[PDB]
């Protein structure tokens, strides 16, 4: 419903940008 | 590899693809087949890609003559990145190395987007 | 939202065509 | 607040901004629409705002790689300060904190016109 999926999506996307940025570095 | 060397790897890579389309006009075909000119990290070699593609439609050869001579005008792609790109080295099969920029390229824009989006919400 | 929806929708394209691929 | 302390926060303030940038290219735009190079404290932070500003002139990408690439190699960025750089937290939000780099560059110059007043007043 509504906008949850617009959050558990964005975070999606968020956790895998972090993923790659943590696996480039570090 | 550090972070660095990953990032002067994807700068060699696509050095070497445009050579071998270079050395072997054909197979800008099959790298056009994934590769547009925006999916390239370093610009000039996109601008590059960008006038092999021109070149090939109109079926002239893909040489440093024709670059140069056909090279946008308002744009232009520094004399260094010009050689450093006919002297790569050709190697056999870029299918790796053409998968490998666009995935950099994938990632980039999914980085791009990842900003874009915490930015929105201030 | 509006061209937020687009780019991640695009984005989203350009990442199944890749498996698309053959 | 130290005195010690609030110079070594704006410094590792600084390079939060930078590494800022890195992450988000476009972010240059905001940050140097109050910032020049030689506002910055350190001065190798400022020396890499240059390239950076440089950089995205050109649409060049700002990451590790280009940022060694453009480095003027007459004069060069000790390593140790690039690290210092690129290893430093990206924040959410570095407005409060470019604006605190710009108050104390205007506090600098501030201070160094105070000098130039008590100086030439002394003949």
């Amino acid at each position: 419903v509504e906008e949850i999926k617009n959050a558990s999506i964005k975070r999606k996307l968020f956790g895998l940008a972090n993923t790659i940025r943590e696996q480039a570095l570090e | 590899m550090d972070h660095l060397k990953h990032l002067q790897q994807l700068q060699n890579i696509e050095r070497i693809v445009l050579s071998g389309i270079v050395l072997a006009n054909h197979k800008i075909e099959e790298v056009h087949s994934v590769l547009e000119p925006s999916d390239f990290y370093y610009p000039p070699n996109g601008l590059f890609f960008e006038i092999a593609l021109k070149l090939h439609e109109e079926d002239c050869p893909i040489d440093e003559n024709f670059i140069r001579q056909k090279m946008p005008k308002d744009k232009q792609i520094k004399e260094e990145d010009l050689v450093a790109i006919f002297a790569a080295s050709p190697i056999d099969n870029i299918e790796a190395y053409v998968e490998e920029i666009k995935n950099a390229s994938i990632k980039r824009k999914l980085f791009g987007l990842a900003n874009t989006i915490r930015e929105q919400a201030h």
